[PDB]
RNA sequence: GAAGACAUUGUCAGGUGGGGAGUUUGGCUGGGGCGGCACAUCUGUUAAACGAUAACGCAGAUGUCCUAAGGGGGGCUCAUGGAGAACAGAAAUCUCCAGUAGAACAAAAGGGUAAAAGCCCCCUUGAUUUUGAUUUUCAGUGUGAAUACAAACCAUGAAAGUGUGGCCUAUCGAUCCUUUAGUCCCUCGGAAUUUGAGGCUAGAGGUGCCAGAAAAGUUACCACAGGGAUAACUGGCUUGUGGCAGUCAAGCGUUCAUAGCGACAUUGCUUUUUGAUUCUUCGAUGUCGGCUCUUCCUAUCAUACCGAAGCAGAAUUCGGUAA
RNA sequence: UUGACAUUGUGAAGAGACAUAGUUUC
RNA sequence: GUGAUUUCUGCCCAGUGCUCUGAAUGUCAAAGUGAAGAAAUUCAACCAAGCGCGGGUAAACGGCGGGAGUAACUAUGACU
RNA sequence: AGAACUGGCGAUGCGGGAUGAACCGAACGUAGAGUUAAGGUGCCGGAAUACACGCUCAUCAGACACCACAAAAGGUGUUAG
RNA sequence: GUCGAAUUUGGGUAUAGGGGCGAAAGACUAAUCGAACCAUCUAGUAGCUGGUUCCUGCCGAAGUUUCCCUCAGGAUAGCAGAAGCUCGUAUCAGUUUUAUGAGGUAAAGCGAAUGAUUAGAGGUUCCGGGGUCGAAAUGACCUUGACCUAUUCUCAAACUUU
RNA sequence: CACGGACCAAGGAGUCUAACGUCUAUGCGAGUGUUUGGGUGUAAAACCCAUACGCGUAAUGAAAGUGAACGUAGGUUGGGG
């Protein structure tokens, strides 16, 4: 439920706003993707040049 | 609204007393000045914690502004304002009305 | 509304490490005069699970 | 809470002024009390009078410098020119005011 | 050993900060909401021949527009029509006749107006200065608007005159604060000069919820004080709508108005339709349907006895006494 | 989070001024 | 966040967010600087992060059109 | 549902309208006698089963303002025109 | 339902109220949970609901005006009481009469203006359209329109002389 | 067919205070107010009192400031006595 949480409540579940939080967000805030630079399924190779 | 950019009226001006020819012009504002008493204590009763301490209007109805002339007496150099009824569209400079002409092309 | 799961976590209370069953920390030697000098040798003496 | 034609009020007691009434039952009692230790003073002070000697002095400000009233006490030149030291007029029930 | 006057910490400053705090989230209303504005106003009508007078009554209008569309003076006469003149036609520009306004005067409407209040021209800034009285609205407060004078200075006209904005009836704004104009005037309290600041008089910056707070939602997790001044359910008035029944008889029915029907009209009844109302109940009168069981009504589907038929018989239809 | 000031000291090269001596500042 | 396995997982970075070895002469605090002033003060320049500009990103939040014709009956519409 | 003028009810009993806030009559100290209002007088029920001229017969008669409903249309019932 | 494990369970121990704890129900946190319990601030505020204690005498209302984040509330005026005070035939009046004004409702009117509305009759065209004669006509003849004249039936809250 | 009220005792709600308006009674009157205090006492009483202060006797201006007789303290009209 939303007492508990960014992601709590709505009659469907849903987060209902972008799930990438800012790194300079503040306690109680920082919840699933922080700071992400990026984000989706990963294609092609990874691995560091 | 066009009115003319000067008029003969009266001037109270002790030597002057009459009428005279004046120079119209539109009276603007007058910049702000912290140091007026009413900003000393505004600046004042904001410090510190508490948050807006006046109120802020918002509910803005009216769409014009009452225009106001400054009349300067041309001998005795005194100022005299006076005030237009409301109106959207003020110049002073000229164009006046023309006799009975055709509009053009 | 209420204080998340992520923030209870770091005043561990319930959260803190099980570690009745640990073996003890794991590091090298205490970097003394003979490794940094020479070599010293020990002998493994038991490989062993640390839960 | 505004009516009729009455004149304005301004009574303050919008505090808990009830913690904070004296009402001097006490006069009397604080009188005797007062009379009593005056006539202790008395006894105690031997021949001596109750109070010291006060100069004349005039007093401050236009409203009442009509009017002469009782000083401090004597200044050092005043007391000098009386032929004694202060030190000595001190002791001798006379008030001295350095300042 | 690493690190190094950098980190760190301390104080101010800008950014960010529903993570958290506190708060708010118009009114009238045939319930409330959505809508509209009857919330500040104007014209005509409702309005019952003084004045006043209500509804979410009727037909409209207002938050502007004008250096002339204000002020003065002279001259002129308008809408329309008839009869006339090359190109010229329904309509171009010319002339004469008739012409009470049938036009025009920013705008809603209503009043008003003809040597004008309309149209053409001439000269202009009285749309100015001071501060009172008065009428409407009224509390006989304010505001808005307006009236007639006093005291100035002007304009126009030969002049009497007229002119204190727009022919009249609508077109708008407190206290605090800011800003400007005014007199060169008062104060800064120990005494002065100078900046600065503060007063006094008159304006501008605006509150349209228009006598004038600074204000987003959600709650079916919900709470309180109340309300039958107020909705949802029975019940009451109503009966438009729904349902049922008539009168007239043009038609339908091969022929033939009325066997059976029945247009245009028109009179009713009913209260198992739905509306309309909001009288009772919000310190509670337990929703929809079904089950069970009683009783009642009749606008009768069957059953008894009848009358009628476009009733040969059989079948059916119409009607009566009948629950 | 970002800046300034204080904690804050010592050398060296290079810039910056009285306008190409060294007190000063980056 | 989604919810065993199997199989698949398309297009969209304009918006809201997130994010970047980006650019820079736009905005921009306190201190510090300059200028005027008898000073209070006023004005100006410089100027951190941020914002604005540029780039990335959907297994981030989420989104994934409307009208008009067109085939030898009619209908339908691959096609425009 | 909403206005105008008056009069009422609300705030008010009493007599009448059986009953009823508002209609009719009439406004109130405690009582005696008389006379009335509005409304009544077969019996309930105080008070003429009074007088007088007509009309009306209903196998769903009719019966007194407000008021507790009935219409168009019909009758060779009967009445007077 | 499940019953050999994400099993059941004792004691000890930790976590405390905008806090905990939550395989997530706003669940659980000592019959208390969409913010526990205890005391105090605290007799919290209430335009709202309830109640408000003896008798008799006299007088006796309002539900309307204006302003209000006003519409279950106030302020203002009115209506009411009390106290009287200055006077006294005096001056007074929800009335009539007489004289002199104002008014545009009811009625009425529409062969009177504006606006509606039924019917004909008579006129008028170099000029609205058709049609016959036509080479045409600013020609003639019918035709139907409008307009005009004198008539006719009917109407008005936002029409009107009266 | 709105609410409280089964019954009975006892308790149970416009108070006190600060500062006020009108009215009235009383004292004194251009004044008035003894009670902070002092004196004194048969001791919270009653009796007595000096200096101040408060309100009043002056107003009006934002202020600096100025500051109430032309006159039988006026004329006119009504006025009880
Ligand atoms: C809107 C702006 C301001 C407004 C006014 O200063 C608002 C103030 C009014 C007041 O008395 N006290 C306040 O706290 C707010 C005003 O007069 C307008 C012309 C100009
Ligand atoms: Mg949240
Ligand atoms: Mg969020
Ligand atoms: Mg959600
Ligand atoms: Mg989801
Ligand atoms: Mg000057
Ligand atoms: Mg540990
Ligand atoms: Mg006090
Ligand atoms: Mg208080
Ligand atoms: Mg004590
Ligand atoms: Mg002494
Ligand atoms: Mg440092
Ligand atoms: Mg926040
Ligand atoms: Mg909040
Ligand atoms: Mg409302
Ligand atoms: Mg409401
Ligand atoms: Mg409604
Ligand atoms: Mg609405
Ligand atoms: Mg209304
Ligand atoms: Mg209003
Ligand atoms: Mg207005
Ligand atoms: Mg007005
Ligand atoms: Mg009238
Ligand atoms: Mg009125
Ligand atoms: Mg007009
Ligand atoms: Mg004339
Ligand atoms: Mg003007
Ligand atoms: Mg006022
Ligand atoms: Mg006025
Ligand atoms: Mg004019
Ligand atoms: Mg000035
Ligand atoms: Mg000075
Ligand atoms: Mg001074
Ligand atoms: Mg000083
Ligand atoms: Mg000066
Ligand atoms: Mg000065
Ligand atoms: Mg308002
Ligand atoms: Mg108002
Ligand atoms: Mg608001
Ligand atoms: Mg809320
Ligand atoms: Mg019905
Ligand atoms: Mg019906
Ligand atoms: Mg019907
Ligand atoms: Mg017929
Ligand atoms: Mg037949
Ligand atoms: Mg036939
Ligand atoms: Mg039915
Ligand atoms: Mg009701
Ligand atoms: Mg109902
Ligand atoms: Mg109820
Ligand atoms: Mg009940
Ligand atoms: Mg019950
Ligand atoms: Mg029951
Ligand atoms: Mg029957
Ligand atoms: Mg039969
Ligand atoms: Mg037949
Ligand atoms: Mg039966
Ligand atoms: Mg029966
Ligand atoms: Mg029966
Ligand atoms: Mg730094
Ligand atoms: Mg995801
Ligand atoms: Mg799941
Ligand atoms: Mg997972
Ligand atoms: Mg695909
Ligand atoms: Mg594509
Ligand atoms: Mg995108
Ligand atoms: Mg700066
Ligand atoms: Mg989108
Ligand atoms: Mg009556
Ligand atoms: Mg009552
Ligand atoms: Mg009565
Ligand atoms: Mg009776
Ligand atoms: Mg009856
Ligand atoms: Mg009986
Ligand atoms: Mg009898
Ligand atoms: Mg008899
Ligand atoms: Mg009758
Ligand atoms: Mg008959
Ligand atoms: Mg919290
Ligand atoms: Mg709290
Ligand atoms: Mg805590
Ligand atoms: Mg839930
Ligand atoms: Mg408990
Ligand atoms: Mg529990
Ligand atoms: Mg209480
Ligand atoms: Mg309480
Ligand atoms: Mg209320
Ligand atoms: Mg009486
Ligand atoms: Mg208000
Ligand atoms: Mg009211
Ligand atoms: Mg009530
Ligand atoms: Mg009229
Ligand atoms: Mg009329
Ligand atoms: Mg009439
Ligand atoms: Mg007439
Ligand atoms: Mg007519
Ligand atoms: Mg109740
Ligand atoms: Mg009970
Ligand atoms: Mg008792
Ligand atoms: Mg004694
Ligand atoms: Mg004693
Ligand atoms: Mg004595
Ligand atoms: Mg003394
Ligand atoms: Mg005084
Ligand atoms: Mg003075
Ligand atoms: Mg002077
Ligand atoms: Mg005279």
């Amino acid at each position: 439920n939303p007492v508990d949480h960014p992601h709590g409540g709505g009659n469907h579940q849903h987060i209902g706003k972008a799930s990438t939080i800012s790194r300079g967000a503040v306690s109680g805030q920082k919840a699933g993707l922080i700071a992400a630079r990026r984000t989706g399924l990963l294609r092609g190779s990874q691995k560091t040049q | 609204v066009n009115v003319p950019k000067t008029r003969k009226t009266y001037c109270k001006g002790k030597t002057c007393r009459k009428h005279t020819q004046h120079k119209v012009t539109q009276y603007k504002a007058g910049k702000a000045s912290l140091f007026a008493q009413g900003k000393r204590r505004y600046d004042r009763k904001q410090s510190g914690f508490g948050g807006q301490t006046k109120p802020v209007f918002h509910k803005k109805a009216k769409t014009t502004k009452k225009v106001v002339l400054r009349l300067e007496c041309v001998k005795c150099k005194t100022r005299a304002q006076l005030t237009l009824k409301r109106c959207k569209h003020f110049e002073l400079g000229g164009e006046k009305k023309q006799k009975g002409q055709a509009l053009q092309f | 509304g209420r204080v998340i799961r992520n923030q209870r976590k770091g005043a561990g209370s319930i959260f803190t490490s099980h570690t009745r069953l640990r073996q003890g920390a794991a590091k090298l030697r205490t970097l003394d005069y003979a490794e940094r000098h020479g070599y010293i040798r020990g002998i493994v003496k038991q490989i062993v699970h640390d839960s | 809470a505004i009516s009729k034609n009455l004149p304005i009020l301004k009574n303050h007691f919008r505090k808990h002024w009830q913690e904070r009434v004296k009402v001097h039952f006490d006069q009397a009692g604080k009188k005797v009390s007062r009379r009593n230790a005056r006539a202790t003073r008395a006894a105690k002070i031997a021949p001596r009078p109750l109070d010291l000697l006060r100069p004349v002095v005039r007093a401050p400000t236009v409203k009442y410098n009509r009017k002469v009233r009782a000083g401090r006490g004597f200044t050092l030149a005043e007391v000098k020119a009386a032929g004694l030291t202060a030190a000595y007029a001190r002791t001798i029930g006379i008030a001295v005011d350095h300042r």
